């Protein structure tokens, strides 16, 4: 209510009830002054020789809340506990509340930064629940929340693209400007708080199961079909058929099929025989959307890299994260032995690889002349039945993304895993009020001059998740997440000598197993 | 900003009853000049249990001691001046008959 | 409810209430910001040659409120009204409330440290109820409560040692890491407070009473035994059997037998004909335990140092306190003026000295040929029958100790005396929340930049102790607990002229006898 009072307490836990569990989790955030209280305008030409890097748009001095990682609400342990007891999980709700807000001000004279804090100063926050803004948030951008709950975090400066003309930095006539001091923001002293409630609509639990079971290979191997192949033509014209024997997999007859592909190029980690002195720009696939050519990686979903217990990955299909976070706008060429490169070999059985050809369709019309011929293709798309295995997600990748409001879509899954939601949450944006320095006369244009403050404060975020629980007869045990390291130097998700959180490696989910 | 000296002078003291009577000096490295004019700050910080007390601060380089029953002694000397701060530390071990 | 007004009073009292007190204590705490907000990764070899000292650890910003020192609660005086009325105690109740927070900000600005305080920084308080952090509270580490309660006391900073791997400083995979901000824990401003009540569990009475009377000497030296004892042979084999007399306890049937035993080494303090220049180390009563060897003072329960009016005392079995406060990791060489070295005398009716052999038994088998022979054991454990006497507790020593969470125990007295608890007090965790600096841009890393600052404030804990009542018809005056001196130089239990608290000997609680 006032300020020698705490306006909320330090909930982070999580509490696993049946098949539902709550994750809360308290972070401390910073908020700095952005732009020095004013909108502006960013734009930008072709950098890296690349047009698809010509933008224009508008960035603002609010900050905003950025939960959208599997990290920011789990903790190893009861990640653990989850992706090896459980089939599926799904948001159910949300809950977000800012609260203990304080505001410093700086104020540098003579070298000697004296920050001490304003009682009077407001922070104005409003939640985006009519999605009018461009969401900004699903799109595996830093500024989230940190994994591990002591570290402070500064919030991300929103800034948003709108339409560019011909791929310049100018504008079209489309091009739009949002003020976002034209929403209703609630004022908050440092004796107020920001309470906000969501419910997640109806999503598909994720898929935490691997295949126990080929596609291919849903007959059995004993009993035969009563449908025949044909196999070769006689002397004559005369055709000829033989019987599906019982367990020919490789020419019985289907019913299912894989999902899309798109033929990837297959890097060798490891030990690697690679190409030595590629520059690897000019030959990865792009998706040219009116005007310029762009990377997009991962490709959309139905296709794996890396087989099983093989060195080669299309590392155009992959995940690949950081084992820290990085400083923002570095050129450094990180190596193998820095990064978490992703795998998804666990849904193999169901979907195509990336770095190989899907099949083989017949390209003329045999004849007594022409002899039947068939050719390799590198990409097909959705066939009617079809049947692919989403993304995985992971312990540091993004929960949702926002469906883009166009006409129509097909099933919505994004690319780069996760759920795909029509109305996620919405977005928490923050500013500091601006707090004007010394005006000592009137004058018609604005001021420019202002306190130069921050402010900090505490947020949580209480998820609610619905589980779906595992029922298998399978007699053998499985493969699980242990914590398996031979001769540790430091103990894993966790912190070092330094006080840095160490992870090593990315922890996926399908480790249960389930048969097509 | 304040700098540093050396104080040294023994750390073992080791004397024994009936001659417990004992007075500990107060060697400064480097040489000092005569105008700079030094502060000490003798503080017991170990004493045997059954010690009445007899050592007060003298804020000079010498320390009287009288009165010791057997034990160790432990003496925190600060030695503060104009733009000079040292400090160093003394055993004296007390015996029995 | 606010900064103006006070969020709880001094209470600092006792009130005997027939077979009960409670015993009320304020103390005024200081808090630094240890680590500099971060966890981090505390580890060690063989230090002093000895691979035992190895460990892996972590160390936590958190501190923790450690009262488990008898004097925390209790006056000498309080002490001295209830070791020679009583003849038993145990705690019931305990009520720790923290009240007054308030948090400096110490800003070094040319070196002119100026102290002043933040109205809105919060400090974290949980208590851990569950007893799933690694309980390092019973253990006989410093950062108590004063005696004295005008003395202001530093919280120890809380660090834990789990699982290393081969003797070295480097972890196995069992070896865990426990985030104490993954627990709920109440912000706390300058006008919060934070209260918890326990309740403790059915403990025995700790017997504070010394036997007024001989194991071995139960019977009535009047009358004699019904039973014969063996005393020797003939000329030939033939067997010869005399009459257990009146009072020869030597030789009587005995039905109670001592408690368990290992032969520590005795030393002889006061005079002392001790063998000259021994460094004590290699011979010293070990206990490996998976892999390395440790000292493992005191020993077991069941023994004693010190017989009577003897300066001879087992230094391996007692517990030696120190007269004043130390300063930490100091290795200054204490002598016997400077200790409180603690004797166990007042139960050598019933248990063994530990610088002497418990007893003997035969080795061979007699014949016409071989003479009957003995031999005398080091160490005797529980026998069936066995009756021992507990630990005793000091003013100056611990309260409880928690039992290790295995799968079994034998009966659960701590070796360093106290009562053993299953589940004991919950161990009060706090720490400063962190307040960053000034951060003027985003970035990934978070962040290390903090304004220092530590916070201070009172805690008051309230015991409540069910006393069981003396009831004897000794005639004679008992020896208790007098206040003995033959000229004082100063008054012990209570300050000198330099305002230091003064004790000189360790008060026990066997002052009452009772016979067996």
């Amino acid at each position: 209510d006032g300020v020698g009072n705490a306006s909320g307490d330090w909930h982070c836990d999580s509490t696993w009830m049946g098949d539902r569990v709550v994750t809360k989790s308290t972070r401390t955030w910073v908020l700095p002054s952005y732009n020095n209280h004013q909108y502006r305008e960013i734009k930008s030409g072709s950098v890296d020789g690349s047009n698809a890097n010509a933008y224009f748009g508008y960035s603002t001095p609010w900050g905003y809340f950025d939960f959208n990682r599997f990290h920011s609400h789990w903790s190893p342990r009861d990640w653990q506990r989850l992706i090896n007891n459980y089939w599926g999980f799904r948001p159910r709700s949300l809950r977000v509340k800012i609260f203990n807000i304080q505001v410093k001000e700086v104020t540098v004279q003579d070298s000697t930064t004296t920050i001490a804090n304003n009682l009077t100063s407001t922070v104005q926050v409003f939640t985006d629940d009519d999605y009018q803004l461009p969401y900004v948030v699903g799109n595996g951008t830093e500024g989230c929340l940190p994994a591990f709950p002591p570290q402070v975090f500064t919030l991300p400066q929103y800034g948003y693209a709108t339409l560019n003309r011909d791929n310049t930095e100018n504008p079209t006539e489309r091009s739009s400007f949002f003020c976002l001091e034209y929403f209703p923001s609630k004022m908050l002293r440092t004796g107020n708080n920001f309470e906000f409630t969501y419910n997640f609509e109806e999503v598909p639990f994720h898929s935490s199961f691997a295949p126990s079971q080929n596609l291919f290979k849903l007959a059995n191997p004993l009993v035969d079909q009563y449908l025949y192949r044909f196999v070769s033509t006689n002397n004559t014209g005369g055709v000829q058929f033989n019987k599906n024997l019982a367990g020919r997999y490789a020419n019985t007859y289907k019913n299912w099929f894989p999902g899309p592909m798109g033929r990837t190029q297959g890097w060798n980690l490891g030990s690697g025989v690679n190409r030595a002195s590629v520059s690897a720009f000019a030959t990865t696939n792009r998706m040219e959307l009116e005007g310029a050519s762009y990377q997009v990686p991962p490709q959309p979903n139905g296709m794996t890299n890396n087989l099983q217990g093989s060195n080669t990955y299309a590392l155009e299909n992959t995940m690949i994260f950081n084992s820290q976070p990085a400083n923002p706008g570095t050129t450094a060429t990180y190596l193998e032995g820095n990064m978490l490169i992703t795998s998804e070999s666990e849904t193999q059985p169901v979907n195509r690889v990336a770095y190989n050809v899907g099949g083989q369709m017949a390209t003329n019309n045999q004849s007594s002349t022409t002899a039947p011929a068939t050719g390799t293709y590198n990409l097909q798309e959705i066939v009617p039945g079809s049947v692919w295995m989403e993304r995985d997600v992971y312990l540091q990748g993004p929960i949702w993304a926002k469906i883009p409001e166009t006409g129509a879509h097909f099933h919505p899954s994004p690319a780069m895993g996760g759920f795909g939601l029509k109305h996620p949450p919405p977005m928490m944006l923050i500013k500091n009020t601006p707090v004007p320095g010394n005006i000592t006369s009137f004058s018609d244009v604005p001021v420019s001059s202002f306190i130069t403050q921050y402010s900090t404060g505490q947020v949580t975020v209480e998820m609610e998740w619905e589980l779906k629980k595992e029922n298998s007869k399978r007699w053998n045990p499985e493969i699980q997440y242990t914590n398996n390291y031979n001769d540790p130097q430091f103990v894993d998700f966790a912190p070092d000598s330094t006080g840095e959180y160490r992870t090593t490696r990315p922890i996926g989910t399908r480790y249960l197993t389930r048969p097509l | 900003v304040i700098k540093e000296l050396v104080v040294s002078a023994g750390e073992s003291v080791q004397i024994t009853l009936p001659k417990n009577e004992v007075q500990l000096n107060a060697y400064v490295l480097q040489e000092p000049p005569k105008g700079e004019t030094y502060t000490y700050d003798w503080q017991l910080i170990t004493h045997p249990r059954d010690y009445s007390g007899e050592m007060e601060g003298k804020h000079s380089q010498i320390l009287k001691l009288s009165k010791l029953t057997p034990g160790l002694y432990e003496f925190k000397v600060i030695v503060e001046g104009q733009n000079a701060h040292g400090e160093g530390y003394v055993n004296v071990t007390v015996k029995p008959e």
